[PDB]
RNA sequence: AAUUGAAGAGUUUGAUCAUGGCUCAGAUUGAACGCUGGCGGCAGGCCUAACACAUGCAAGUCGAACGGUAACAGGAAGAAGCUUGCUUCUUUGCUGACGAGUGGCGGACGGGUGAGUAAUGUCUGGGAAACUGCCUGAUGGAGGGGGAUAACUACUGGAAACGGUAGCUAAUACCGCAUAACGUCGCAAGACCAAAGAGGGGGACCUUCGGGCCUCUUGCCAUCGGAUGUGCCCAGAUGGGAUUAGCUAGUAGGUGGGGUAACGGCUCACCUAGGCGACGAUCCCUAGCUGGUCUGAGAGGAUGACCAGCCACACUGGAACUGAGACACGGUCCAGACUCCUACGGGAGGCAGCAGUGGGGAAUAUUGCACAAUGGGCGCAAGCCUGAUGCAGCCAUGCCGCGUGUAUGAAGAAGGCCUUCGGGUUGUAAAGUACUUUCAGCGGGGAGGAAGGGAGUAAAGUUAAUACCUUUGCUCAUUGACGUUACCCGCAGAAGAAGCACCGGCUAACUCCGUGCCAGCAGCCGCGGUAAUACGGAGGGUGCAAGCGUUAAUCGGAAUUACUGGGCGUAAAGCGCACGCAGGCGGUUUGUUAAGUCAGAUGUGAAAUCCCCGGGCUCAACCUGGGAACUGCAUCUGAUACUGGCAAG
């Protein structure tokens, strides 16, 4: 689907109703969407543009102050997971 | 006829008002033996006519004061 | 309160959010409940075929 | 939730032939019947009364395949009218598709029977009805769809039932398969080796 | 305002009706003042389809009710002849 | 919130402004008549009650004070002047 | 035709009979969890923190009230390109429509939640001292004038929200005056009170060229009633605790003024010194109540989710306005806490509305689609709006239906598990043979849920008029969110689809191996100390089934709270004994009353739910017709045994 979409003026919500080419926009929602993403138009020709997907460098730890936090430690960075590319998790 | 109880006077230390008791012998209803269950109520009267033990018709009414909702008929049994 | 540990390996610890589902232990006396294995931190018993429901092992794949 | 399993074996623990696996082998020899339900089902148990009130709540229960779920709403159903409880539980028992489907011979076994049903190729009273749990109401007919009629399995039930002992409260066309079922099932129309206060019994708790 | 309106029973994609006096106030399904007929839409074929009690729609007309839309054309559809 | 009948907010106070001063003429023709009933002398009360009485019976067709309450306070005056006078 | 309905077992002892608890066999769930998991139908889906909430939507409409028109499209005198009527544009509220505002009606309904609330409430059955927009019936009127004020204008303040100042025009806005009655007040005579005009068509007279005039449609205001809803009083019922004994001071009643839609300590003044309480007052804790759901043979016990009636609350606390109705969810004002915008001056808001989020928790969904049908608001209507509702999505949570094949098939296979090792078992179970092929996958057909409404036309009304409007048939073109719908028809193929628990006794179902009071099992009793059917692993077998067990929960069994239906000498239990108030019960006879009691009638006992004989989805769950039922309660008329009250013996 498309939830809503948004204009974006530095994170500040506005509603767009409906987008052109070339315009940028936020769509909202959106549930298993990756970076670099080629939404396409569906019962319709599928196209695709998509070729890059940067480097890591240095992986370092962490533990936090109880492990009643454990739980919330990888979901609060498996909600950062979604997030960055170049950003991973052991 | 119209809706008139029987009851018996009880507090008479007032003016133009009694408070009356009206017995009730109903069926308890888990262990079917009667009580009497009694049922006391303030009502209104004309000006201070009877005493304490004497049964009295009593039929309901505008609601007089607060309370008092019943209209005295009339003092049946006047004894000592 | 106190509970016990089902079937045999368990890694346990000082600190782990496990569930617990009530159970008289009798044979123990005042432990009045049962850790369910196949929940969280309390992971399932290490192979056991036979009445896998209790203790969360799965079906072994075919 | 069918049975789908090995089917005489049913029958062993039984004893007796609940003719589940009649065909074209019309005799039932090669079973080795009574005495081998497994391993160790060549012995004999002292067999207490709550077994014997379920073997015999199993055997009226595999004749026809129902399962405990829809088995106990019948009791819930037959206790429910008048009369007697031992006579309409099998009463309404008698009165599904397949039950009436193998009572006119359309079936030599009711596995085979209800793959007919099943796959709606029959045309009761006028509708084509692909449920076998379907109450056969009193008075009426029952029709078979003639756009798949006699693929061989159709005259093999023709031949084979047409031996055994020709049932009474129904009338078979026997040409083109067209089934006619009249009147209420009878206690005494019946097969007569099972019991029934044997599961009455069972049921009340 | 009593209103003589529908209100709907049944399960989804299987609507029923069964024709009410009401007050227009309250709710579709809920507070009635009294059932008077029935409607099905999707009658298969047997007969009974409505009944209704055509008296007392009668006798709300002369207690000032505002008889509805499918309510006023049902007894246009169901006769006062028959 | 920001609901386009959010005008019934100003559509109430200037309907207040116009009832609370025609609702105090009322109240203040009582006043009048009930200080004559303090002063006991009759012409003023009866005047003065003859006065209001269109007063009372006009708002009354207006809507802001219920006839009941407007039936009440005749019954209310004349029977203040006829014990008194 | 409408209750054809009630089981027990294990466990103390060396053994027995009892008393007696503990436990299991059954059903049920708004369920979670473990393992597994094919499809369809009807359902249900925040039980915990009334915890705090981002964002979009959840209530507008009216031009047939009115000045106007900022947009959009127009006939329109004209403008200019210049293909001289082809067009760029200027006029212009004169048309159909229409923001911004004034005004009318709604927003107090629907939708949500159960914190508070033990009685201000609720269920039941009655009453009298009332009010009631809209809808409706009847009886009449519907005369005549006025001053402002938005809007909008000229200036100006601000970041916005929102203004402030001076002029200005209309109204079905507001304010008098006339004139009143079956109206209000008053013993009476009398006094006093209302209203508004808009929309369609047009013969003819009159046209200041608008209009007046006529008809029709509708609205308007007064009075008495209907209907519906609402406020109010009274009797009973409505939880646990006495380790909660006195309680209350506008408190109990009178009188008078005021208040009240109407009644009343409702609110004050003065007086009287009372009122409630062992049939449990006051106090503390917990809780929304009911129809009913679950279980039970019944009586009862537990409970009050979903659906429906009622009540209370709307961030916390308090108050009032407006109006028919609110002390008001998406209104106002103030105080407090918490967030948001900012130019720092000042403002804004309340998810316990639909989704949705963090959080709490074992535990629960999509920021979805359409206003097509039903219902509601406004409107002449067309229509507009509608997170009500109808539908779709996710989730076996529940109930119900269905499938993963059928038949044949023995060398009694191979292999596995056993064997006193000769055989047996798995098991006709597989292979192979011949057929069927639902649902899923796929391609084509195909209902009904749709009644209406729109334009035209004929007819009857209708009026001075064949006009208008109204009703009635009638024709044409149309209205389907869901929805590649329900269903149907054909293609390819057995092919895409079976698990989970238990197997010592209770309780249906056993051997072998490993292991040795260890590892562990377990609802109860209890098993394991080297031959374990109880432990774990195989094989075998049983149960149930797209579910199956585990836990939690309630009743049952439990006649272990015994009203139906238990006991007290020794098993738990006669106060150590006695006197005695309340209270419970009470010999015998007549008369009387009918309270209890019983018989008959009447009103009601909302619908649904539950039960019976039926009907419709292919069956079923499920939706649905009538009936029975709701065993109650209240009133009325009788009967006079029994119990009670009274009188006499």
């Amino acid at each position: 689907r498309f939830g809503r979409i948004v204009q974006m003026h530095a994170n500040k919500r506005e509603e767009i109703k409906e987008v052109r080419a070339g315009d940028i926009a936020a769509a909202i929602g959106l549930k298993d969407v990756t970076t670099g993403d080629t939404l396409c138009d569906p019962d319709a020709p599928i196209i695709l543009e998509r070729m890059e997907f940067p480097e890591p460098v240095i992986s370092i730890a962490v533990e936090p102050k109880t492990k009643a936090d454990q739980e919330k430690m990888g979901l609060a960075l498996g909600r950062l997971a979604k997030e960055d590319p170049s950003f991973r998790v052991w | 006829k119209i809706r008139t109880l029987q009851g018996r006077v009880v507090s008479d230390k007032m003016e133009k008002s009694i408070v009356v008791a009206i017995e009730r012998f109903v069926k308890h209803p888990i262990y079917g033996k009667f009580i009497k269950r009694t049922t006391k109520l303030h009502v209104h009267d004309e000006n201070n006519e009877c005493g304490i033990g004497d049964v009295v018709e009593i039929r309901e009414c505008r609601p007089l004061s607060k309370t008092k909702s019943w209209t005295l008929v009339r003092v049946v049994e006047k004894a000592v | 309160v106190t509970s016990y540990i089902g079937g045999e390996g368990h890694n346990l610890q000082e600190h782990s959010v496990i569930l617990i589902r009530g159970g008289r232990v009798k044979d123990l006396p005042g432990v009045r409940y049962h850790t369910v294995r196949g929940a969280l931190d309390c992971s399932g018993v290490k192979d056991r075929k036979q009445a896998r429901s209790k203790y969360g092992v799965k079906r072994p794949k075919a | 939730a069918r049975y789908l399993g090995p089917k005489l074996k049913l029958s062993r623990r039984e004893g007796t032939d609940l003719f589940l696996k009649s065909g074209v082998r019309a005799i039932d020899t090669k079973c080795k019947i009574e005495q081998a339900p497994g391993q160790h089902g060549a012995r004999k148990p002292r067999l207490s009364d709550y077994g014997v009130q379920l073997r015999e709540k199993q055997k009226v229960r595999r004749i026809y395949g129902v399962l405990e779920r829809q088995f106990r709403n019948y009791y819930k159903e037959a206790a429910r009218l008048k009369g007697n409880t031992g006579e309409n539980l099998l009463a309404l028992l008698e009165g599904r598709l397949d039950n009436v489907v193998y009572r006119m011979g359309f079936g030599a076994t009711r596995a085979e029977a209800r793959q007919l049903v099943s796959h709606k190729a029959i045309m009761v009273n006028g509708r084509v009805v692909n449920i076998a749990s379907y109450q056969v109401s009193p008075n009426d007919v029952v029709s078979i769809r003639e756009k798949a009629k006699k693929q061989s399995r159709v005259k093999a039930a023709l031949e084979l039932a047409e031996q055994r002992e020709k049932p009474t409260w129904l009338e078979v066309d026997a040409g083109k398969m067209e089934g006619t079922f009249k009147r209420k099932p009878e206690r005494s129309d019946l097969s007569a080796d099972i019991n029934e206060h044997l599961i009455v019994e069972l049921y009340s708790k | 305002m009593v209103t003589i309106r529908l209100a709907r029973h049944g399960a989804k994609k299987r609507p029923f009706y069964q024709v009410v006096v009401a007050d227009s106030r309250n709710a579709r399904n809920g507070r009635f003042i009294e059932r008077v007929g029935f409607f099905n839409p999707i009658a298969s074929e047997k007969e009974e389809g409505t009944r209704l009690d055509l008296d007392r729609i009668a006798h709300w007309v002369g207690q000032g009710a505002t008889i509805s839309d499918r309510v006023a054309a049902l007894i246009k559809e169901v006769n006062k002849a028959a | 919130n920001i609901k386009s009948a959010k005008k019934r907010a100003i559509q109430s106070e200037k309907a207040r402004k116009h009832n609370a001063s025609r609702r105090s003429m009322m109240r203040t023709f009582i006043k009048k008549v009930y200080a004559a009933i303090e002063a006991g002398d009759k012409a003023a009360a009866q005047k003065a009650f003859n006065e209001m009485q269109p007063i009372v019976d006009r708002q009354a067709a207006k809507g802001l004070i219920h006839k009941n309450k407007a039936a009440r306070h005749k019954a209310n005056l004349t029977a203040q002047i006829n014990k008194l006078a």
